[PDB]
């Protein structure tokens, strides 16, 4: 991260397409370096079979400028999330934070 | 003329990192030379123990995710650079690691060697998240001088390798942060004698009576090489 | 060393050199060692180091 | 604000702190600046270029 | 391989005059050019044996700002030519020197009395210049051991002492090559002396004061 930004950073970071971020709020069941796999709180579950949401993280591949797109999971095993919030640092992000 | 010698008192030290060594009788000028050899000596060359090469059971080559494991391959060889390990016999000492269940993989549950010992047991290297989660390593610690990356080293062996190895640069060199003030030295019926306060920061590796030996040591014999001119 | 198109040299010292000799050549009214006497310039030389 | 946020940790209000030196361990006369910034590095890589 | 370094294999000792040298030493650890440099320049400058002059007294005149006839420098000119003025001393701490001489000329450094043990090392030194057959010069001059270098605003007229018999030394470290290493120090001392002593043997004198300095350390 840097430390002297302007307080923009966070809705550039966000805006992008290079962070993940999740869709429904709920509680983090599954974490591995590949994937993230998410329960969903029962209020914001349509009663038909709503049950989990799936995140699959895109690992090391190519850019159009041969530079490494990558991301990593920043969330804890068993820990609250909230509809509209990050998941995935994507590359030069921080906690959802541009960051290069 | 007829001028004195230093000697070597109160090695304090105020945690297990970072002591502060004193030399009490100094003449008028040799405080900041010798505070600034010792500090170039100190801070370039010393002996130093690092992590060499990994071998990961289940990893073909690095850049790959193993499963269960919370961080990349690459955050663990990037854990592994900053691991503080004492050999008192060898040169080589391969390390084993094993470990299951939720938690995080701690330094501490290295298969214990014996004569090496690990001065920081709270480091750690990463985090398992499953119940059918298991980790098992072979790491390489060998004993340098310098700094070597990895490429020296790649072009310096040539001939073959396995694919599972994993070559992590070394950073053979165990202190981290050296300040000397020169303050008024106290001897009877004398006023212009001065004190050396050296403060140095390790990473936890060597004892500072060692480190002050062996830098005097080096540059004992870069001046046996001067003495004898020609 | 001088140009073609007028004769004046082109090796002039650029602007770092020209900061580090306008500060070495000098002068304050009141220092360490002033008013003092010296033989030639290496003892001044001395006297700096 | 910027004064009063590092008189709120214990560094000097000027900005400037005495530096010493690596070569020659004697002192640089007037006080420099120190500080962090933030840099960037920008692909004009000298191994696409030589 | 830990323990060992690279040891110097030097080049030449050039030297110019014979008070002027230039040692080169190749090839050094990267990084140990400038703290031998760096130590053996500030021992030689702030710390040496050496016999220079502290006080002089003319007995005509008792004041610094003042004048004698006969004399084409003066007061001042003539304290900056006893400065200069290089002289070794046998097993002695100090000693008092008298000089005097009328007649017209350059009243020069091999005028002064013998006095036994005291040696002047540069019998061609110009003091001064007297013009008048009349006018007489005689003066008290003392040389004395000191270590190092001395102002006259920490020290019967009071002089600076010049104790320390170099007069110039300056050090370069530049690239120097074994064949498969990339960079190594290369050593350059340049140095000039008084002529108490040839320029060689200094060097190794401080090099054995600082070896008797971590004396108290080498011990393994």
């Amino acid at each position: 991260k840097p430390l002297v930004g302007t307080g923009m950073e966070r809705a550039v970071a966000v805006d992008s397409g290079v962070t993940a971020v999740a869709k429904r709020g709920g509680v983090v069941q599954y974490v591995d370096a590949s994937r993230i796999v998410i329960k969903v709180n029962e209020d914001e579950m349509y009663p038909g079979e709503a049950g989990i949401d799936i995140y699959n993280l895109t690992k090391y591949t190519r850019s159009n400028q041969n530079t490494c797109i990558n991301q990593m999971p920043c969330v804890s095993l068993g820990e609250p999330v909230e509809r509209g919030d990050v998941l995935a640092d994507g590359p030069s992000t921080d906690l959802g934070e541009l960051a290069l | 003329t007829e001028f004195l010698k230093p000697r070597l008192v109160d090695i304090e030290q105020v945690s297990s990192t970072h002591a502060k060594v004193t030399l009490e009788p100094l003449e008028r000028g040799f405080g900041h030379t010798l505070g600034n050899a010792l500090r170039r000596i100190l801070l370039s060359s010393m002996p130093g123990c690092a992590v060499t090469e990994v071998e990961i059971d289940g990893v073909l080559h690095e850049y790959s995710t193993k499963e269960g494991v919370q961080e990349d391959i690459l955050e663990i060889l990037l854990n592994l650079k900053g691991l503080a390990v004492r050999v008192q016999g060898k040169d080589e000492v391969i390390l084993t690691l094993n470990k299951s269940g939720i938690g995080p993989v701690t330094a501490a549950d290295i298969t214990h060697d014996g004569d090496v010992e690990i001065v920081k047991p709270q480091h750690v290297i990463c985090h398992l998240t499953d119940e059918n989660a298991s980790i098992s390593m072979r790491i390489k610690v060998q004993r340098g001088r310098g700094y070597v990356p990895a490429s020296t080293r790649i072009h310096s062996e040539e001939d073959e390798r396995p694919i599972g190895r994993l070559l992590v640069d070394a950073c053979y060199s165990p202190v981290e942060r050296i300040a000397y003030n020169v303050e008024a030295a106290r001897v009877e019926q004398r006023t212009d004698l001065d004190k050396l306060v050296i403060e140095m920061e390790t990473n936890g590796t060597i004892d500072p009576e060692e480190a002050i030996r062996r830098a005097a040591t080096i540059l004992a014999e870069q001046l046996e090489a001067f003495v004898d001119l020609r | 060393i001088l140009s073609p198109a007028n004769g004046e040299p082109i090796i002039v010292p650029s602007q770092d050199v020209v900061l580090g000799l306008y500060y070495m050549t000098r002068d304050c009214v009141n220092a360490k060692g002033e008013g003092m006497v010296l033989t030639g310039p290496k003892e001044a030389e001395r006297l700096y180091r | 604000e910027i004064k009063e946020l590092l008189k709120l940790g214990d560094l000097p209000t000027s900005g400037q702190i005495r530096l010493y030196d690596g070569r020659t361990g004697e002192q640089f006369e007037r006080p420099v600046t120190v500080g962090y910034m933030y840099m960037l590095k920008l692909n004009h890589l000298v191994d696409d270029k030589m």
